């Protein structure tokens, strides 16, 4: 017969030797909770600090606030630290450069107290005005930085030398095998320059993203060819680049061939045509024997992204090279490929061939048909993710049918200016998945005429002018698990709303743990009317928690004080970043939102205003 | 195998301790490692559906048997129990005293302070 026991001393959590509470303490990684558990007691904390794996640090490091805390503010384990992130947001973190030896040995100080927080750092995000940034930083962690972020949306430095940006890695990191460049403004030279003079640290680098904040044209042939040609031990690369045949440095089947040749080790290769404007069918230097010969050279790869605006025509022997080449591929993402999926009857072709997929993505394929759907419904049964941009032949019958076949693997779907294919059918036309499906990206068009119960995240892409409110008509009325929500406004200002007409933000309310929103109106276009539209009812999303809010685009980008006051009501909000600026004194965010923590301004687009001097 | 108590598979070669006696699992725990090797086959959240005490046993048992996997999901879900709950709550969930000053309390806000969330 037992008895009910009674309140006891004893924790079984703090009775665990010490190395098992640290390893329960790695699988936290919630930030909020990792501090509110270093907050029950001095063992906990003691856990939470000896296991934190990445911190993205917050404040002003040149401030006596960081100089000044305790040894006991101490991470051991921490491999991942991002410095990006430090105020004032953008300016020169320990740079050299005057705003003389005073500057010195402060920089010298705060590094010394980073690598006295941070003793094992691995890899660094840091924002990077200018190279003696880096120069300062690496000293303390040359002996063990495998991985580099540098970002910078401000203007390169104009009297630099060529590569200059670099050099500070490349000749005292020798652990260095990832080079991070994407949010990284500089000219393609710049990486030319470094990358083809240093092959003591440029030998051993494994993986490369060259987005350099989308800011170029793309690199050419004659930049892309000796920047492989010097990095033989490529696993990974991400780059932009020019595709034009209008233009002979163009990266074509020879520049293709070279690459593959140059780096034969690549798993991840991820190449794209940056978009201007307005190419639709103009042709690209790329041909299907040309990509047969480059897939045959990569037999390791296994996420390959061929992102155009310019066409590659008859394209089917290329994925079925692709599919027998490269046996191991399973992420791919085409732009302007033609002829993916021919579907004749008697067999599988194409992209249908490639069984192996487990997601597949496919931009402005003119004659992909919802026969080129049933093939691949029944050739590609690993399909996690689909998406389809531009597929002006697609129905929803297509859809529906891919969705039925599908459905014991499909999770995310992309659904993105296709003709043939509105809101509310394309809705209808996933009900098979209804009850399945995590993700979902759209476009909104309206006709004026089950629970989602897995869907976590939503994707919506809408026109200027252009209302939310119907969605909920259209078949999203009902989102259980709906925790993100990301809406981005495309278009010009040839429409002006009626009066007292609003977006409709207000009717995403019923909608119970949706706590993250993303409301991008950058590309948008009084601008206070437009700002009053789109905001209007943010305050009765009773959940919203983190906003990350893209004014409409004049070099700075201001809310307007409407939008201000109607942000200031977002009495739940946690996290709030503005990619813009604000007139607004910051304080007055943190006083009207009272749990207010994480607010900055972060002017992450090229060229961000420079505001250096006090 | 032995219990703490008084039992035997082929199993067993997911514990690299035992790679023939355990004294320091007792045999309502010994049941319970036993199940989760045997699923752990070629052809999970429900075993772990236990409470706290016999959970913190499990752990234990992990630990000591060397069961890298069943000491990552019992560990696991420890941790989700910590997330979304305030100090005060994680406190009364695991019969925690708090031994903070209120200085020292401080301190700890002022550190955590220097990391986004």
């Amino acid at each position: 017969e037992e008895v009910e026991e009674g309140r006891s001393s004893s924790s079984a959590i703090l009775d665990l030797p010490e190395p098992l509470l640290l390893h329960i303490l790695s699988f936290l990684t919630d930030v909020r909770s990792r501090h509110r558990a270093a907050l029950a007691c001095g063992r906990m904390r003691a856990a939470e600090r000896a296991t934190r794996s990445e911190l993205s640090l917050r404040g002003d490091p040149r401030s006596p606030g960081f100089l000044f805390l305790s040894h006991a503010f101490r991470f051991p384990a921490l491999e991942h630290l991002d410095l990006s992130l430090v105020s004032p947001w953008g300016h020169p973190l320990l740079s050299s450069v005057p705003p003389p030896e005073a500057i010195s040995e402060q920089n010298a100080f705060i590094a010394a107290r980073l690598a006295g927080c941070f003793p094992a750092v691995t890899s660094l995000a840091v924002y990077c005005r200018d190279p003696t940034t880096l120069a300062n930083l690496t000293p303390h962690w040359q002996a063990s930085l495998r991985r580099v972020k540098l970002v910078r949306w401000h203007q390169r430095p104009p009297t630099l030398p060529d590569g200059a940006d670099l050099e500070p890695l490349l000749e005292t990191c020798a652990a260095l095998r990832e080079l991070d460049l994407s949010e990284f403004y500089c000219w393609t030279e710049d990486v030319v320059r470094a990358l083809t003079t240093h092959p003591s640290a440029t030998a051993a680098l494994t993986h490369l993203d060259l987005g350099l904040a989308a800011a170029t044209d793309g690199f050419k042939s004659s930049e892309l060819g000796p920047i492989a040609a010097s990095c033989p031990n490529l696993r990974k690369l991400v780059a932009p680049c020019l595709f034009n045949p209008r233009f002979s440095d163009c990266v074509g089947d020879d520049a293709l061939l070279s690459l593959a040749t140059s780096c034969p080790r690549l798993t991840v290769l991820r190449l794209s045509e940056p978009f201007e404007a307005n190419i639709q069918r103009e042709e690209a230097a790329i041909t299907v024997a040309g990509l047969v010969a480059f897939f045959a050279a990569l037999p390791a790869l296994e996420d390959f992204t061929m992102d155009l605006q310019h066409n590659v025509l008859e394209a089917a022997p290329a994925m079925e090279a692709l599919a027998r080449r490269c046996p191991r591929i399973k992420f791919l993402t085409l732009g302007s490929f033609q002829g993916l999926c021919k579907a004749s009857w008697l067999h599988l072709d194409g992209v249908a061939v490639c069984g192996g997929l487990e997601s597949l993505y496919m931009k402005n394929c003119q004659d992909l048909t919802d026969a080129s759907l049933a093939a691949i419904g029944r050739g590609c049964r690993r399909l996690a993710k689909f998406g389809i941009h531009g597929c002006d032949l697609v129905t929803s019958a297509g859809i529906r049918r891919l969705a039925f076949t599908l459905r014991p693997t499909l999770k995310e779907v992309t659904v993105l200016h296709c003709r043939l294919l509105h809101t509310a059918e394309c809705l209808t036309a996933l009900s098979p998945i209804r009850d399945r499906i995590e993700s979902l990206e759209i476009n909104c068009v309206w006709n004026t005429t089950g629970s989602w119960e897995m869907l976590r995240s939503l994707s919506l892409w809408f026109s200027a002018g252009q209302l939310l409110s119907p969605l909920i008509s259209a078949g999203l009325d009902s989102c259980p698990v709906l925790e993100e929500i990301s809406i981005k406004v495309e278009g010009d200002c040839r429409t002006r709303p009626a009066p007292r007409t609003i977006f409709g933000l207000s009717d995403l309310a019923g909608f119970p743990v949706l706590a993250k929103m993303k409301l991008d109106l950058s590309e948008a276009v009084d601008l206070s009317l437009w700002e009053r539209f789109y905001l209007h009812g943010i305050e009765s999303l009773q959940t919203l928690y983190e906003l990350d809010y893209w004014p409409p685009q004049v070099h700075h980008r201001s809310l307007t004080l409407p939008a201000v006051g109607l942000i200031q009501r977002c009495v739940g909000l946690r996290k709030l970043f503005i990619h813009g600026t604000t007139h607004e004194h910051f304080m007055t965010f943190f006083l009207s939102i009272p749990n207010l923590r994480d607010m900055q301004l972060r002017e992450d687009y090229y060229p961000a205003p420079e505001n250096d001097l006090m | 195998l032995k219990s703490s108590d008084g039992v035997e598979e082929a199993v067993a070669l997911e514990s690299q301790t035992i790679a023939v006696p355990l004294p320091n699992v007792t045999s309502k725990i010994l049941a319970k490692v036993i199940e989760y090797c045997k699923r752990h086959v070629e052809a999970d959240a429900d075993f772990m559906k236990i409470d706290q005490a016999t959970l913190f046993e499990l752990i234990l048992a992990a630990n000591y048997l060397n069961i890298k996997n069943l000491l990552d999901l019992t560990c696991q879900t420890v941790a989700d129990m910590i997330k979304g709950k305030t100090p005060e709550e994680i406190r009364t969930t695991f019969n925690i005293k708090n031994d903070f000053t209120p200085e020292e309390e401080e301190e700890v806000r002022r550190e955590n302070q220097w990391a986004f969330e």
